[PDB]
RNA sequence: ACAGGUUUGGUCCUGGCCUUUCUAUUAAUUCUUAAUAAAAUUACACAUGCAAGUAUCCGCGCCCCGGUGAGAAUGCCCU
RNA sequence: CACGGGAAACAGCAGUGAUAAAAAUUAAGCCAUGAACGAAAGUUUGACUAAGUUAUAUUAAUUAGAGUUGGUAAAUCUCG
C-alpha cells in the first residue's frame, strides 16, 4: 500500500517453523512488515547446521549489487553475512565481538587456572 | 585492495575475456571521503537540479 | 504499537534513558573501524552505481539496439 | 459443444493451436468481404475459421468485419504510426492467407522462443515461498536439512523451553 | 441399458474391418512407446496409393461433457473419488 | 511368527499357494462401508494391543505376512504392472498404518533396487565441460595472502595515541569503564 | 593429436557399432499410460513415420560424454585467524542466477577456523543440486550405489538402469561416475552380457573403456557369435585408430589386410586368448560358406 | 480511483484549510518554544526531558 | 457421479426430494501424554497494567508494525 | 468528511460487563529477525521469540469410548 516515506531495504525475513527458523534474504521497502509484500527475493540463509555440519547461504549477486547500486540500505545481519561472504569486508561488529570472545575466554582460562589451585 | 571474493570475480571476468595482465585491481577512494558526525547539516532546502 | 494521539506511560514519564559505560581504547579503535569501513562500503557502492549507469546506458543506447532497430525497419520496408 | 456447424473450432485446443502473433505496433485488423461469388470463398473460410485464433493470440488488437460494400475482399492493417497495410485477396485460399499474413507482419519464431525465454527467467528455481509461485515452502523439505517439526519432532537439546529451563536453573 | 450395451458392443468396428474397408494401413501411436509406428492391422488385397484427404478443420461430433473433462472444467467432487477394487 | 527373518519363505510355501493361489492377497477381501461409495480414508489401525477389531485387513488377517523390503512377491501385488504406481488404500483394503508401512517398504525396495521402476533417460547436466574458468581453477594469490598479513591493515589491533585516550576519558568522565590491553592471538581451551 | 571421444571417425564407428533396433529402443515404459491414437496411413506415409522414428532414435542415442578424473580444488581466498572460534559450523556461499553456467558458479566455504576457501567438488555439486532442483539427483549419496546393491542389480541384470541412474545422478568428470561405470563394464565383461547394451546409448562408453583397457577378446567373441562381422572389423579398425603404435597396426599396414584378415591378424597377434577368436571365426566361416 | 458514484467531500479540504490557517496563525515563537526549566531539565512547551549527557 | 432409494394393481418416459464423498463451527457423550498448526460471537461499553522511543538539548519517528471487516458493488487487470 | 457538535472512545496486547450456540495468560524477555533513534558502544519494542490454556485439525504412541443393526447401507437374540 501507499506509505508516506521510507527507503528500500535488503534485510532478513523470518519465516519458517517453531524452533526451526528460516530467513529469506529480501529486498523490500522499509515501512512494510517483515513478512509482508516485497520487491525481490534475493537469497536465503539456513540458521541450522545440516547432517554435513554446514550453514547454507544463497545470494543473488548481480541483483544484490544492482539494488545496492541504485541505493538499497542494508541491515546489520545482512552486512555480517556479506562480510563473511567476502563480497563485502568483515563487519567491525564481528571484529569486536570476536575480540570480546578472545578476552572472555582468556579470562575464563585464567579463572580456571586460579580455581585449579 | 578489493574484498577477496569480489576480487575473484574481477580476475575471473578478465580471464574469461582473455586479459592476461595480472595487475592487482585497486578500489579508488577519492569519492569515498566521509565528513564526520559533528558537521552541521544543511537545514536550507536543496534546489533540485 | 502506539499512536500519535495516545498519552505516554506514567511510569516512564519521569524516566530518562541511560547510556552504557565506555571502554575508551576499544571505543576509539571501534570508531576508526567504522570510518574506513564506511569508506570502503561507500567506494564499493559508487562502483556498483557506475555499473548500474553502464548497464542502463547500454540497455538504452547500445550498438546492438541500433542494429535491432535498423534491421526491423529494413524488414518492415 | 454439440451446437454449431463446426463444433471443433470452439475448443481451447483450436484457439490455442492457431499460431499468428502480430507485432506490438499492430492496432486494427479489418476484413472487408462478400458473401456471394466463388471468389470470396477463401475470405469466407478465413472469417469462419482463423479470426478466433488470431484474436486469441492477439487479445489487445481490434479485429473488425464488414460485409458487402466493396466488390473485392481485402484485409487492412492500421498501425501505431498511421501506417496502413493492404492485403488483397481475390483467389487466394485460407492457408495461403495465413502464411501471407504471418510473413508480412507476424512475430519471428526466434523472437517467440526468446520471448518465452525471458518469460521463463521470471520463475527462478532458487526462490522459496507459496506453491503457486515457488517450488518449495519450507527449507525443511530439502533432504539434507533439519526435518520439519510438524512431521519429525526435534531433539530436546535444541528446544527453547529446555534452554530456558537450563538457564533458569 | 443391457440391450443398448449389447447393441453398441455388437456394432463395434475392428481394426481389420477398418483397414479392409479403407484399403490403407492403420498405425497405432502409443504414447509410452514414443514415435514408433506400431502397425496392428494390414489391408489384405490391393493397397491404395492415394493418401487420405487432409482436412484442416475436421467435421466431427463433439460432446460437451468430454470437452469439459478435457479442458479441466469438471470440478465435480464425485469424479475423482477413490473407490474399491474391480 | 516362525518365519521372521525370511518373509519370502512363506511366499514360496505350499500353504500360500493352497490358500491364496495365483490371485493376489487383497482379491478376496471386501470392505464394509456405509453406502455405494467407500470413504476416502480407511480404518487407521485395525489391531489395538491384543484385540483384533472386526473384519481384518488382507495383510493383517494373516500374521505370517511380513511387510519388508526383502520380499518382492508380496510388494508387487500392491504395485500396478503397467502404470507402475502404488495402489491407494481404498483400492486394496488395508489399514492406514500398514499402508504407510507398505509405502515405506516399496520406497526402500526401489532405493535398494529390488523392485523395477521407470528411470527416464536424462541428458548431461551442463552443455560445455570446462575447468578453465577461475571459479573452479585456482586464482593467483594476493600480495597480502603471500605475506601472511590480514587482508586489511585495520583487521588487527593497533595501540591508540595516549592523547586520544585522554580526550575520550575527558569526554566520558564519570561514566568510564576500565580499559583493556591487546587481545590474545590464540585462545586456549577449557 | 591423440584420438578423443568426440572425433568424427570414432563417432561414426560407434554409430554403426551400436546398430538400430526399433523395438528395443522404443519399449513400453512404466509411467502413467494414456490411450493411443490411431490414424490411416498410406505405405509412403508408413516409411515416412518409420524414418522420422529413425532420427528420433538417433537423437535418443546421442551418447553421453566421457572425460577423465577432475583435479581437486584446493584454493584459499582469505585467511582470518581472528574468527578461529566465533562459529562452530561452516558457512557455504553459493552464486545463484539464471544466466551464469553451472561450471562458472562461485561456491565458497568459510571454515570455522576462519578461512575463506573454495569448496571441493562433492559439496559444490551438492550445492548445485540443492539450489537447482532437477529430477534424478538425490542430495545425499544414495544407498543404491553401494557394492551390495550394485551386485543385487547386476544379478538382476539391471545394468542399463544402473548406468542411467549413474549418468542422471553424478557428473561425467567425477570420480564416482568413473568407478561405477568401470565396475559395471568389468562385471559385464566377466558375465558376457554385451547384448543388453547393444541398442543402448551407453554402448560407446564400454567400447571406449575396452579399447583403452586392451580387452577386446570377449566382445569380439560375442559379435562373431551374433554374426555381425563388418562391425567387428570396424571395432578392429577402431582399435588400430586408438593404438597407432601397435604391432597389430604395423602387421596390418604390412599385409594390407581386409576385414576378415584384419580380425585374423588381431587374433593371432594381440588377443590374449586368440585361440577362441580363431576357432569362433573358423566356425562362422564354415557355417556362412555352407549356408550361403 | 474514479467512479461514477463519487460524492463531493468538502469538509476534508475545509479542515486542511483551517488547520493550515491555525498553524500559520499560532506558530510558536522560539522563546516560548525553547524556554527551559533548569532543575527538572524538562521542556514546558514540548514536554521532552533532556538527555543526561547534556545535563 | 460408476450411482442408489422413492410416484403406480403393474410397465415405460418425464420430473423433484433424500442417501452415499470432503471440510469448518456449535452442542451431546467420552477423554491418556507429547509435538506441530490455529484460536474465530459482536464497528456494543469499558476498572486496571503495559504496548514510541532514541539522542550532548535542535532534530528524527509517533495506525510505521499491529487490529477489524462497519461501510461501499464496492472492485480484479492494465496505462 | 471532522472545521464544529454529541462526548470523554482498547475494531493494540492482556482482561471485565452486556450479548451470543460460540469462553487463550490481567504472563517472561528483546537472546534471534524487523522497525525507530544515535557517528557509536547501544536503548525501546504486548511486532516478534520462547512458553501457558483449549481434542479445533495432523502425527506418534502411553489410550477405550461413541454411533448403528427393516431397505438404501456393513451388521440382532430374548423380554416389556
Ligand atoms: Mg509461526
Ligand atoms: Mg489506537
Ligand atoms: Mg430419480
Ligand atoms: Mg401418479
Ligand atoms: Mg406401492
Ligand atoms: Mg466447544
Ligand atoms: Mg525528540
Ligand atoms: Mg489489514
Ligand atoms: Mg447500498
Ligand atoms: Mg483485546
Ligand atoms: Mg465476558
Ligand atoms: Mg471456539
Ligand atoms: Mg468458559
Ligand atoms: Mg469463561
Ligand atoms: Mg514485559
Ligand atoms: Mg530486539
Ligand atoms: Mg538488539
Ligand atoms: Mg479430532
Ligand atoms: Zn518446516
Ligand atoms: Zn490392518
Amino acid at each position: 500500500r501507499a506509505y508516506r516515506g521510507g527507503h528500500l531495504t535488503i534485510r532478513l525475513a523470518l519465516g519458517g517453523c517453531t524452533n526451526r527458523p528460516f530467513y529469506r534474504i529480501v529486498a523490500a521497502h522499509s515501512k512494510c512488515p517483515r513478512d509482508g509484500r516485497f520487491v525481490e527475493q534475493l537469497g536465503s540463509y539456513d540458521p541450522l547446521p545440516n547432517s554435513h555440519g554446514e550453514k547454507l547461504v544463497a545470494l543473488n549477486f548481480d541483483r544484490i549489487r544492482h539494488w545496492i547500486g541504485c541505493g538499497a540500505h542494508l541491515s546489520k545481519p545482512v552486512e555480517k553475512l556479506l562480510g563473511l561472504s567476502g563480497f563485502y569486508p568483515l563487519h567491525p561488529m564481528m571484529i569486536t565481538n570476536a575480540e570480546r570472545l578472545r578476552r572472555k575466554r582468556a579470562r575464563e582460562v585464567l579463572l580456571a587456572s586460579q580455581k585449579t589451585d | 585492495p578489493y574484498p577477496p571474493l569480489l576480487r575473484a570475480m574481477i580476475l575471473a571476468q578478465r580471464q574469461k575475456y582473455g586479459d592476461t595482465s595480472t595487475e592487482e585491481p585497486m578500489l579508488n577512494l577519492e569519492r569515498a571521503r566521509i565528513d564526520p558526525w559533528d558537521y552541521p547539516a544543511k537545514l536550507e532546502a536543496k534546489t533540485k537540479t | 504499537r502506539k499512536t500519535r494521539h495516545d498519552p505516554p506511560a506514567k511510569s516512564k514519564a519521569g524516566r530518562v534513558a541511560t547510556p552504557p559505560a565506555v571502554d575508551p581504547t576499544e571505543f576509539f579503535v571501534l570508531t576508526e573501524r567504522y570510518r574506513q569501513y564506511r569508506q570502503t562500503v561507500r567506494a564499493l557502492r559508487l562502483e556498483f552505481m557506475s555499473e548500474v549507469r553502464k548497464k542502463l546506458h547500454e540497455a538504452r543506447a547500445g550498438v546492438q539496439a541500433e542494429r535491432k532497430a535498423q534491421e526491423d525497419a529494413a524488414e518492415h520496408r | 459443444p454439440m451446437k454449431g456447424r463446426f463444433p471443433i473450432r470452439r475448443t481451447l485446443q483450436y484457439l490455442g493451436q492457431g499460431d499468428v502473433v502480430f507485432k506490438d505496433s499492430v492496432k486494427v485488423m479489418t476484413v472487408n468481404y462478400n458473401t456471394h461469388g466463388e471468389l470470396g470463398e477463401g475470405a469466407r473460410k478465413f472469417v469462419f475459421f482463423n479470426i478466433p485464433q488470431i484474436q486469441y493470440k492477439n487479445p489487445w488488437v481490434q479485429i473488425t468485419m464488414f460485409k458487402n460494400m466493396t466488390p473485392s475482399p481485402f484485409l487492412r492493417f492500421y498501425l501505431d504510426s498511421g501506417e496502413q497495410v493492404l492485403v488483397d485477396v481475390e483467389s487466394k485460399s485460407n492457408k495461403e492467407i495465413v502464411e501471407h499474413i504471418r510473413k508480412i507482419l507476424g512475430k519471428n519464431e526466434e523472437t517467440l522462443e526468446k520471448e518465452e525465454q525471458e518469460k521463463k527467467q521470471l520463475s527462478h528455481p532458487a526462490h522459496f515461498g507459496p506453491r503457486k509461485y515457488c517450488l518449495r515452502e519450507c527449507m525443511c523439505e530439502v533432504e539434507g536439512q533439519v526435518p520439519c517439526p510438524g512431521l519429525v519432532p526435534l531433539p530436546k537439546e535444541m528446544t527453547g523451553k529446555y534452554k530456558a529451563a537450563l538457564k533458569a536453573t | 441399458l443391457t440391450r443398448g450395451l449389447f447393441l453398441g458392443l455388437s456394432r463395434q468396428e475392428t481394426h481389420q474391418q477398418l483397414a479392409d474397408k479403407k484399403s490403407l494401413h492403420v498405425v497405432e501411436f502409443r504414447e509410452e512407446c514414443g514415435p514408433l509406428p506400431i502397425v496392428v492391422a494390414s489391408p489384405q488385397g490391393a493397397l491404395r496409393k492415394d493418401p487420405e484427404p487432409e482436412d484442416e478443420v475436421p467435421d466431427i461430433t463433439l460432446d460437451w461433457e468430454d470437452v469439459k473433462a478435457a479442458q479441466g472444467m469438471k470440478r465435480s467432487v464425485w469424479s475423482g473419488l477413490k473407490r474399491a477394487a474391480t | 511368527s516362525p518365519y521372521k527373518d525370511e518373509p519370502w519363505k512363506y511366499l514360496d510355501s505350499e500353504e500360500y499357494q493352497n490358500r491364496y493361489g495365483s490371485r493376489p492377497v487383497w482379491a478376496d477381501y471386501r470392505r464394509n462401508h456405509k453406502g455405494g461409495i467407500p470413504p476416502q480414508r480407511t480404518r487407521k489401525m485395525c489391531i489395538r494391543g491384543n484385540k483384533v477389531a472386526g473384519n481384518p485387513c488382507p495383510i493383517c488377517r494373516d500374521q505370517k505376512l511380513h511387510v519388508d523390503f526383502r520380499n518382492v512377491k508380496l510388494l508387487e501385488q500392491f504395485v500396478c504392472a503397467h502404470t507402475g504406481i502404488i495402489f491407494h488404500a481404498p483400492y486394496t483394503g488395508v489399514c492406514m498404518k500398514q499402508h504407510k508401512k507398505l509405502t515405506q517398504a516399496i520406497q526402500k525396495a526401489r532405493d535398494h533396487g529390488l523392485l523395477r521402476y521407470h528411470i527416464p533417460q536424462v541428458e548431461p547436466r551442463d552443455l560445455d565441460f570446462s575447468t578453465t574458468h577461475g571459479a573452479v581453477s585456482s586464482t593467483p594469490p594476493a600480495p597480502t595472502l603471500v605475506s601472511g598479513d590480514p587482508w586489511y591493515p585495520w583487521y588487527s589491533w593497533k595501540q591508540p595515541p595516549e592523547r586520544e585516550l585522554s580526550r575520550l576519558r575527558r569526554l566520558y568522565q564519570g561514566r568510564l569503564r576500565e580499559e583493556s590491553g591487546p587481545p590474545p592471538e590464540l585462545m586456549p581451551e577449557v | 593429436r591423440k584420438p578423443t571421444f568426440m572425433d568424427e571417425e570414432v563417432q561414426n564407428i560407434l554409430i554403426k557399432m551400436t546398430g538400430l533396433d526399433l523395438q528395443k529402443i522404443f519399449k513400453p515404459a512404466l509411467q502413467e499410460l494414456k490411450p493411443p491414437t490411431y490414424k490411416l496411413m498410406t505405405q509412403a506415409q508408413l516409411e515416412e513415420a518409420t524414418k522420422q522414428a529413425v532420427e528420433a532414435a538417433k537423437v535418443r542415442l546421442k551418447m553421453p560424454p566421457v572425460l577423465e578424473e577432475r583435479a581437486p580444488i584446493n584454493d584459499v581466498l582469505a585467511e582470518d585467524k581472528i574468527l578461529e572460534g566465533t562459529e562452530t559450523a561452516k558457512y557455504v556461499f553459493t552464486d545463484i542466477s539464471y544466466s551464469i553456467p553451472h561450471r562458472e558458479r562461485f561456491i565458497v566455504v568459510r571454515e570455522p577456523s576462519g578461512t575463506l576457501r573454495k569448496a571441493s567438488w562433492e559439496e559444490r555439486d551438492r550445492m548445485i543440486q540443492v539450489y537447482f532442483p532437477r529430477e534424478g539427483r538425490r542430495i545425499l549419496t544414495p544407498v543404491i550405489f553401494k557394492e551390495e546393491n550394485l551386485q543385487t542389480m547386476y544379478s538382476q541384470d539391471q545394468h542399463v538402469d544402473v548406468l542411467n541412474l549413474c549418468v542422471a545422478q553424478f557428473e561425467p568428470d567425477s570420480a564416482e561416475y568413473i568407478k561405477i561405470h568401470h565396475h559395471t563394464y568389468e562385471d559385464i565383461d566377466k558375465c558376457g552380457k554385451y547384448d543388453l547394451l547393444r541398442s543402448t546409448r551407453h554402448f560407446g562408453g564400454m567400447a571406449w573403456y575396452f579399447v583403452n583397457k586392451k580387452k577386446i577378446d570377449g566382445l569380439l567373441i560375442d559379435q562373431i557369435q551374433r554374426d555381425l562381422v563388418s562391425d567387428a572389423t570396424s571395432l578392429v579398425h577402431l582399435y588400430h585408430i586408438l593404438h597407432p603404435d601397435g604391432q597389430s597396426a604395423q602387421e596390418a599396414k604390412k599385409q594390407g589386410a581386409e576385414g576378415l584378415h584384419l580380425i585374423k591378424v588381431f587374433a593371432k597377434t594381440e588377443a590374449q586368448k586368440g585361440a577362441y577368436i580363431e576357432l569362433t571365426l573358423q566356425a562362422y566361416q564354415e557355417a556362412f560358406i555352407t549356408h550361403s | 480511483m474514479a467512479r461514477k458514484k463519487v460524492r463531493p467531500r468538502l469538509i476534508a479540504e475545509l479542515a486542511r484549510r483551517v488547520r493550515a490557517l491555525r498553524e500559520q496563525r499560532e506558530r510558536p515563537r522560539d522563546s516560548q518554544r525553547y524556554a527551559l526549566d533548569y532543575e527538572t531539565m524538562m521542556r514546558p512547551h514540548s514536554g521532552n526531558r533532556l538527555p543526561m549527557r547534556a545535563w
